[PDB]
């Protein structure tokens, strides 16, 4: 039960919103790309714990 | 200490030959697309700031 | 005994971080289309601010958008690594790294 | 401007990028040659002695 | 990490020579033509403003 | 990414496949040169008291 | 304790002959076809998740 | 528009048919390499014991 509702009236501010989104985007890019490195540097952990 | 079960000779230098895989995907990675930052690249400074 | 039972673990779990690497990976892939989505509606909005553009162009405007964000929409709602939808709900993926519990 | 920054951050000139490639594959080829050597290492022992 | 049954180097470093080639494409596209917008150049506003 | 992740587990790196075949082929040429010297232990014993 | 009707020193070094062979048609099977993964290879995650 | 299409359908890039070759070719070698071991695999038990 949930569909973007039409518009009530026209965007106050275009942008403000648009800045909010790729903020929310960018930032949890960001944090997703951090724990590639958490597990690249795990995986060389576990290949010296593992000989 | 001359034992044939288990090298442990060979799997050091295997791992470092898996290193220096990485180490040419990498720079390959880089030389074909023509940019240093894709995603791990850089975390937050490069790809944010990008 | 034990020292084969960690190496078992180890291995297994060194094998099993891979795959979160993987789908860091698949997420980001659908995230950069979506920033590349979004950059262009950014641009369309700058574009729409005008007191020139007419009416007739700001409907063709906002037929763009809605298609972008019906595609951003589309793009993270059926996305999935093993059947896993990564964008649609969110939760955490616990990753097994290490023979301990 | 912002392209010269942002330039920076994301193209990584190659200059350094195919001495790496370059290292990295000297590295492989030493590695490959050197894991060999590990391998037949334990088997002269073992067969000359026995 | 030494595979030969699929090489993972090779696949990411095509997709990046694709990706290139439509970029030429576009290129030569807008040279011969004069012109750049085609189609989807761009959807809406230069479509229907033009 | 799904070729990366069925490739680690269907292909195997030789680079531990080459060096278990050759511990194997050491046991091998090992277990049968003992072998032989455990056929003719008990020969030597019952020949020599008879 | 020097028996010749029945060799029970021969008996146990063969068996081990025995599984080195199996390991050593393990490592060649993998190395020429390419793939881990066959059968019996990894029973239910790795056919299955292939 | 029509070339276009019947073009995707028949033609193949080359980018991955050179790297399926290759791949094929390393498989050969490999196999070869390996099929010549298996072959004296059995002598050396056979002839050594007897």
């Amino acid at each position: 039960p949930e569909l973007a509702e039409a518009a009530a009236k026209t965007t106050e501010n275009p942008l403000q919103k648009i800045d909010a989104a790729l903020a929310q985007v960018d930032a949890l890019r960001s944090d997703l790309g951090a724990v590639q490195n958490r597990f690249n540097s795990a995986i060389t952990n576990l290949g010296n714990t593992v000989n | 200490a001359q034992v044939i079960n288990t090298n442990s000779l060979s799997l050091l230098t295997q791992n470092n030959l898996n290193k220096s895989q990485s180490a040419l995907g990498t720079a390959i990675e880089r030389l074909s697309s023509g940019l240093r930052i894709n995603s791990a690249k850089d975390d937050a400074a490069g790809q944010a700031i990008a | 005994n034990r020292f084969t039972a960690n190496i078992k673990g180890l291995t297994q779990a060194s094998r099993n971080a891979n795959d979160g690497i993987s789908i860091a990976q698949t997420t980001e892939g659908a995230l950069n289309e979506i920033n590349n989505n979004l950059q262009r509606v950014r641009e369309l909005a700058v574009q729409s601010a005008n007191s020139t553009n007419s009416q007739s162009d700001l409907d063709s405007i906002q037929a763009e958008i809605t298609q972008r964000l019906n595609e951003i929409d589309r793009v993270s709602g059926q996305t999935q690594f093993n059947g896993v939808k990564v964008l649609a709900q969110d939760n955490t993926l616990t990753i097994q790294v290490g023979a301990n519990d | 401007n912002l392209s010269e920054v942002r330039s920076r951050i994301e193209d990584s000139d190659y200059a350094t990028e195919v001495s790496n490639m370059s290292r990295a594959q000297i590295l492989q080829q030493a590695g490959t040659s050197v894991l060999a050597q590990a391998n037949q290492v334990p088997q002269n022992v073992l067969s000359l002695l026995r």
